[PDB]
């Protein structure tokens, strides 16, 4: 019963993430957000402050 | 210094202000370049010092092929160049991509662009946003453009103007479920919110202006005359002055209730009016009449829960008052028992313009109503009944879940004003 | 850090006032006063000694952006007068179940006035 | 026209009566009415 | 600022033109060039009729 | 902006193409010799849809051209507008595969790909924002059907969220040019279901008997053929291109013909195509156009709407024009045909207006339509399928190339799956839920 | 008789100075040729045929960027034995700059610092300029500054450093030198400003409408930074800052040396022509993440001081208006132990345009220095790229051939470990 099994593996999924990217400029420069330096990654490390 | 930042949003919000904005600049003497060939101009322009003026308005999509016609067109000098906000790719006709992965790249330059324009205000009443609910980018990033002015501003008035979507003629086939999911944002965070539909319009310009075939150019000079209307008593000297916190107050008396209709009297061609006159009595119960409605439902099932009257030109507060008191005397025409008076009155005395290609006439006096209404259920009924129609299946619904949103949101948008439908009855029963 | 008020002129240096339409951070009205001299606290490159209580939170900030916000942000004008007590309930469930975004820098707090 | 059976048991969110008894008897009204 | 404006306007137009005659050089040498050209008198002795380059 | 990398596979791919990058040309004005030579100047405004900019102010396609067989490679550029190719774009073996799928497949088109996969790679990373890519193929040969489907297979695991279009010439129960037509079309059509955002089904048959009766030539040679393929391909990307009122690239209309992700088989079709003789007989407003767009004699596939249930439909329409006739004509139709459309879904038509008409024309149309109908198709298809597999017939040119007797099986297992799949929309129930 | 010496090492300083010399001799009035056609004492030095000299030294290990100066359009300009030129250069090498080559010209560079020195009767600072990723830049900087505060005891110094971006740059192994930098500067440094290329990169892109910026567009930017900096050196002013002021007012612990800078407005003649701006508008966009030309966003830290420079037809009061409406925004933050964060200096001479620009004519400027907390990402992500390398020993061949010993890498580290640990520990409320 094809209505049925697509309904069902509707309703059994998961929604997919989508990846950060922000835009600048008045015309559409998309850029990547995690890699650019706008948000903090690095100062969540192990070694922070320590040797 | 009372002053009013527009919003418009989508191919239709941007489609809408190129007609309104056009409309002020005759209205206030303005050339397309942008000088003067007053201070009425100030509430919508800021004044450089070297003669220029600048609207206080943002073009916000995400297509470039509906605004680079405003960048090469007769308005090129006009508008602020950083104003007109482009994306990349649109939203195609989706909720989800609207919502969650493009609409959230562009949220940070438009909120950059709306802080600019409120410290660069002195006195500010509130946002004028324009959107249609059938689209991808007026459905969704206008939801996350309530809930982030929400938290910038707490308690500023977000009057909004939106295309409803018509009944039985449509240009989609999931609007429905792009309308459904913007109900669920916009009952929490939006002020007042009036509707129109494209196919009312069509109807009232077919019978009235003895014009037969429309574009989107001559029904969006309609709905300019109507946030003129509105506007026309910041602006301009009246004997009664109503701001825009006025019916934002007379028009929502419950936090679900927000949901006014706007329709506009008169509006006739320039042979018929040579031939009638337009006396106060005869514009107040155009505005009553259901086919003169500018959305597709007949408020004669409901019942009036609130009303708001706005007359321009030479207009007298006796006659005004002898044609509200015939209004009432109307077994046709039923309020609630629990709003015996349930008016609200405003004059301006500047009578509307004219702008030349236009289909309307150059009439005295014209009055703009914002009617509340208990007939909006009957139009949510049959809305409701689309959306489960082609939600049984569970059509389309890849393409949602696919983007970013889970499948529960479906069942919460539609419990949630499926409750609203019972609280409308509920508002409805006397006692 | 701190605002102080003028206490005469603070009309004329409001948010409001001087053009700012977001919500606003709060003003000293009073002021304590103190009495000898103040021990010190820290040490000559700014750490703090061992002995002095530390606050827990970030010590870089609470600015949440654009994709650290809730998707389903509670509004900011909440009146519980005319609903039901479990819409109401509903409700301020709703506006308690994040912590983060009442509490953040940007923090949207909402007025919650009324019973139902 | 149509709904859903599963979407029929939602309550209504607000109030705006002072007793349950002074709703029930409007209702009932309502329905003698229509 | 209106006319600094219009200058710099001038300045990339003719920015503009050079690039396109640089273009137009660099093909019209790289068609006359002789590894494209295949020209079978570049392996000639200069001083011998006879002699051929190696 | 939105750019489209187009790709051609066959020799029903590089001639079908060959036109479409001149209708196309002529619409935006470029020469055969590969510059600007026009008169308008919003043709400049959205070129690098389907242009990469060279020196000296002239245009090259964004095409790549992939074929076994040096004999239409040589043909195609020595045609009219075949000087404007760049020539690094021209991929081609020197042995043919031969009207055999397995040596499409696995033999002669896997070494190939080696190479047009790199050319593709380097055409579609050069674009700023990357729309889609589009196909052109015929699936009764062995390089377009062989091939072409292993390049839909590599592409869509390369570049997952973009958009792949394929313009299929489906085999036609009548002209009969191949005896392995069933073989090439059954282990296509299976590829073609699980990797594949839109299809359209170009049928050979259903452009006969348009250029005979609806449009009157004597001769209907290839070159008319073509034409109204590439009218269609031309029509479909017209909003990417040209300003509009109501616009509609090719995401906003697959999100609303594709309501299920096995649920992407469309029907195209031109609405004005008069003769000589009746072009003088009759305007051309909207509800002429209207009439003849859902009218069965103009569709490109070969089997009747008015035998199945229509799911989804569409319609774009070209030139200045107004609104009130076109949503009036459109709900016209919706409503007094009221058996041959679904119930599940209300307002079963998304409408698009462009501004700017093709050339030689004022007002135009096209339509895409996805039917329930088309599953006459598969079963036919099917029919002959499984009548000459009872047999062992032609498998030894297939099964002595590394494949084993189960592939036929799967194919034509799941080619059922799909009829089935098909009927079940038809025949919903109304207004009921489900165990779901 | 308030002067400055400037010292430009490296081909970054030297293709700096080149531009920020042309400003200047623009704004003064200085002919190419060296004489006219007061104020110029601070930069010029008279001689008795009336030639002006700049006070300026030109130092680089390789003649490849000296020689246009030495043949283009101010030959005639700069001191012949200002351009100080070596035989080879470091090639990317801190150990080479700073051990090998750089040790045969410190005395010849020191020589020339005690000739111009000497012309002091009133000596405010030095200003220094130089980049991260040289070999000169940062070799035979880090011994410069070692030399110059052996000789000169407290006088102020101040670097315009060109800091490594977060996601391109031009060189492999040039973390290496920037941790090998840092480490000496901590303790024989007074200022230290950086600046970023990608971060102007984007400025330039976004705002002046340039699709493809040159070097010699970056250098006008940052020039006018520093004419804005030394601007009431030279002018008149309501408010007058002087290198010693700005000094004290950035610095909270000796540690802590590192403002970040930011110009306003940086807009084309197109936009200035629609756009009117008064000083609140000016200074709104100071403390906007998007014109900022350090990659690093303010509003994830918190602010420890800012200084304020204004220029032109700008009114006490206005100003005044404008930092209150900033000091009431929820989204600006201060630590808790700076209840007084602001410092402003005004100007009264508007900012000059050059010929053959991009900047247009404007009657006020803004430039700001703040001090923030948010650069410790800058200098963790800057840990974890030499952290990446040093564990597999990359390029470190190179370096412990010229002389160094292994144990200054783990020293180096060591000592930054520490400076981040601060800027935790600063940033902590009460
Ligand atoms: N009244 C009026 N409505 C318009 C106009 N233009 C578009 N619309 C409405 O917009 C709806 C379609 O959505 P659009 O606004 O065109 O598109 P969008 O909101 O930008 O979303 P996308 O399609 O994803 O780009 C139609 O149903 C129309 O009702 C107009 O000029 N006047
Ligand atoms: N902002 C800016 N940086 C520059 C400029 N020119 C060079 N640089 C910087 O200089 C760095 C590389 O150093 P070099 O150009 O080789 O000059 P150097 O510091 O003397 O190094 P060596 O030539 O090896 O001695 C690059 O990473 C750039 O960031 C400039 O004009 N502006
Ligand atoms: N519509 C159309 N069909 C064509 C054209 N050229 C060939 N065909 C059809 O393609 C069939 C042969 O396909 P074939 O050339 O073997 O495909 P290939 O092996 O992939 O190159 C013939 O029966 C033709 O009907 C064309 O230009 N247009
Ligand atoms: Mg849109
Ligand atoms: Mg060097």
């Amino acid at each position: 019963n094809f209505i049925n099994t697509n309904a069902a593996d509707i309703i059994m999924g998961v929604a997919k993430k989508p990846k950060p990217i922000y835009v600048d400029k008045r015309t559409g420069d998309k850029h990547d957000l995690e890699p650019s330096g706008l948000v903090p990654k690095y100062i969540n490390k192990k070694d922070y402050g320590v040797t | 210094m009372r002053e009013c930042i527009s919003i418009h949003v989508g191919q239709a919000g941007v489609q809408i202000g190129n007609a309104c904005w056009e409309l002020y600049c005759l209205e206030h003497g303005i050339q397309p370049d942008g000088q003067m060939p007053d201070d009425s101009f100030n509430t919508f322009f800021s004044e450089t010092g070297a003669g220029k003026h600048v609207p206080r308005a943002v073009f916000v999509d995400l297509e470039p092929t509906v605004i680079d016609e405003v960048r090469t067109g007769t308005y090129r000098q006009l508008f602020h160049p950083e104003q007109l906000i482009t994306g990349k790719e649109d939203a195609a006709n989706n909720y989800a991509r609207g919502h969650y992965t493009i609409g959230k790249e562009i949220i940070d330059l438009v909120l950059d662009r709306i802080r600019k324009l409120a410290d660069q205000c002195t006195g500010l009443q509130g946002f004028l946003v324009f959107h249609s609910f059938g689209g991808g980018t007026g459905s969704g990033f206008t939801s996350l453009l309530m809930e982030r002015l929400s938290v910038d501003y707490g308690k500023k008035s977000k009057l909004e103007f939106s295309i409803y979507p018509a009944p039985q003629v449509s240009t989609a086939v999931v609007e429905p479920y792009n309308s459904i999911l913007t109900t669920h944002t916009t009952l929490e965070h939006s002020d007042c919110a009036f509707m129109v539909d494209n196919e009312a319009i069509y109807d009232i310009c077919r019978r009235n202006l003895d014009i037969e075939r429309p574009t989107y150019t001559n029904l969006n000079r309609l709905i300019g005359q109507i946030v003129s209307s509105i506007t026309a008593s910041l602006r301009f000297d009246g004997a009664l002055n109503v701001d825009l916190t006025e019916f934002q107050t007379n028009l929502v008396p419950y936090p679900r209730i927000h949901f006014p209709l706007a329709t506009y009297a008169p509006v006739i061609s320039a042979e018929k009016a040579y031939h009638e006159q337009l006396s106060v009595a005869e514009i107040t119960n155009a505005c009553f009449e259901p086919a003169n409605q500018m959305v597709k439902c007949d408020p004669r099932h409901g019942k009036y829960m609130a009303c708001c009257l706005l007359y321009r030109g030479d207009v007298v507060p006796k006659d005004v008052n002898a044609a509200i008191a015939t209004i009432k005397t109307k077994r046709t025409i039923q309020f609630v028992d629990w709003c015996p008076t349930g008016f609200k009155v405003g004059i301006n005395y500047q009578p509307p313009t004219v702008v030349p290609g236009g289909d309307l006439a150059k009439v005295q006096r014209a009055v703009c109503m914002l009617s509340n209404t208990t007939a909006i259920a009957e139009a949510w009924a049959r809305l409701d009944h689309k959306f489960d129609l082609m939600y049984a299946k569970r059509a389309f619904v890849h393409w949602y879940v696919g983007e970013g949103m889970e499948e529960g949101e479906f069942s919460e948008a539609r419990e949630d004003m499926a409750a609203l439908e019972k609280d409308y009855e509920e508002v409805g029963v006397d006692s | 850090a701190t605002n102080y008020s003028a206490n005469q002129y603070e009309k004329a240096f409001s948010s409001k006032y001087l053009q700012n339409w977001s919500p606003t951070k709060p003003t000293k009205e009073s002021i304590s006063s103190h009495e000898g001299y103040t021990q010190i606290i820290a040490n000559d490159r700014g750490h703090l000694l061992p002995s002095v209580p530390r606050s827990k939170a970030n010590p870089w900030g609470s600015f949440m952006g654009t994709w650290q916000m809730p998707l389903k942000i509670p509004p900011a004008r909440v009146t519980l007068t005319s609903r039901t007590t479990a819409g109401a309930a509903s409700l301020t469930k709703w506006i308690q179940k994040n912590p983060d975004l009442l509490k953040a820098s940007n923090g949207l707090c909402p007025e919650i006035l009324g019973k139902p | 026209l149509w709904h859903m059976p599963h979407f029929q048991k939602v309550g209504r969110h607000l109030d705006t009566f002072p007793t349950e008894a002074d709703r029930q008897r409007a209702l009932k009204a309502h329905r003698e009415e229509c | 600022n209106k006319a600094q404006a219009a200058v710099q306007a001038g300045r990339q137009r003719c920015e503009r033109q050079r690039e396109q005659k640089a273009n137009l050089a660099e093909i019209q040498h790289q068609s006359t060039s002789d590894l494209l050209t295949e020209n079978p008198q570049v392996a000639q002795h200069p001083m011998a009729p006879y002699r051929v380059l190696p | 902006m939105r750019e489209i990398v187009h790709l051609q596979a066959g020799q029903c791919g590089n001639q079908i193409g060959a036109k479409f990058w001149e209708v196309i040309s002529d619409e935006h004005g470029i020469d055969p010799t590969g510059t600007y030579h026009g008169d308008s100047d919003l043709q400049l405004e959205r070129i690098n849809v389907y242009y990469n900019e060279a020196t000296g102010g002239k245009y090259v396609p964004r095409a790549v051209l992939v074929d076994l067989e040096p004999g239409t490679m040589d043909s195609v550029r020595s045609g009219p507008f075949g000087q404007i190719f760049r020539p690094d774009n021209f991929v081609f073996g020197q042995s043919g595969a031969g009207n055999n799928w397995a040596k499409g497949h696995y033999t002669e088109g896997a070494e190939l790909v080696d190479s047009v996969l790199d050319v593709v790679r380097k055409e579609a990373e050069s674009c700023d924002c990357l729309q889609g890519f589009q196909l052109t193929h015929s699936l009764g040969g062995g390089t377009g059907s062989g091939m072409g489907t292993l390049l839909i297979s590599k592409i869509r695991e390369e570049y997952p969220d973009r958009i792949m279009n394929t313009f299929s010439v489906v085999p036609s129960p009548k002209v009969s040019d191949t005896v392995v037509e069933p073989y090439n079309a059954t282990l296509s059509v299976h590829q073609l279901v699980e990797n594949t955002d839109e299809t359209y089904c170009i049928d050979n048959e259903a452009l006969y008997d348009i250029c005979f009766r609806t449009l009157k030539l004597t001769t209907p040679t290839y070159g008319d053929l073509n034409h109204l393929v590439s009218a269609t391909m031309s029509g479909v990307t017209t909003c990417l291109r040209f300003p509009g009122q109501l616009n509609a690239d090719l995401r906003k209309l697959a999100v609303n013909m594709v309501p299920f992700p096995r649920l992407h088989f469309f029907m195209p079709g031109f609405a004005p195509l008069t003769s000589r003789g009746s072009q003088q007989y009759r305007a051309l407003t909207v509800p002429e156009l209207t009439q003849q767009m859902f009218d069965a004699k103009n569709m490109m596939a070969a089997c009747d709407p008015r035998h199945g249930r229509y799911l989804t439909v569409a319609a774009v329409f070209r030139g200045r024009m107004s609104m009130k006739e076109v949503d009036e004509q459109m709900l016209n139709v919706q409503n007094k045909n009221s058996s041959y459309f679904v119930e599940w879904i209300p307002n079963n038509v998304k409408t698009a207006v462009c501004d700017i008409p093709p050339r030689g024309l004022k007002m135009s149309a096209t339509f895409i339509g996805n039917s329930t109908a088309i599953q006459e198709l598969f079963k036919r298809i099917s029919e002959q399928f499984t009548a000459m597999f009872r047999r062992k017939a032609f498998l030894h040119w297939y099964t002595g190339e590394g494949m084993d007797e189960m592939e036929f099986t799967e194919a034509e297992s799941n080619m059922n799956d799909l009829v089935s799949e098909y009927q079940q929309y038809q025949d919903a129930t109304a207004e009921e839920e489900g165990e779901f």
